[PDB]
């Protein structure tokens, strides 16, 4: 949309991908 | 962010206030000056409907008016009689 309601910037995708890192160590855990 | 993240005093996880504040982001940017009344009207936005989200957090999960009026009680000493009984015993063998 607009860059400026999206602030800012890489840190906020790397704490979308630490979720992604996590929803595979939440699941492989309960495998263990 | 330590504990729990539904916790959150905006609404972050569990609200839609951030996108007030996404909004609040679109209006303070755009502007090329600055001013005071502008800057602070809107410091309110971000501390008010804040400060009262964690206000409805804490009375549910607590029971606040309970430890609040205990903790007074043991400072102030409310419960007069529930504590000589311990000074008498604890007279005898402070000696």
């Amino acid at each position: 949309s607009e860059s400026v309601t999206c602030q800012s910037f890489e840190l906020t995708l790397r704490s979308c991908l630490y979720p992604h890192i996590g929803k595979q160590y939440l699941e492989c855990c309960g495998n263990l | 962010e330590n504990q729990n993240v539904n916790m959150s005093r905006t609404g972050s996880i569990l609200k839609n206030q951030e996108d007030t504040f996404a909004a609040e982001l679109h209006r303070l940017k755009q502007q090329p000056l600055f001013s005071l009344v502008d800057f602070e009207s809107v410091l309110d936005r971000i501390r008010s409907t804040v400060a009262e989200h964690l206000w409805k957090l804490m009375v549910e999960e607590s029971d606040l008016l309970g430890q609040l009026k205990i903790i007074k009680d043991f400072y102030l000493l409310g419960r007069g009689e529930l504590f000589q009984a311990f000074i008498d015993v604890a007279q005898n063998m402070l000696k």
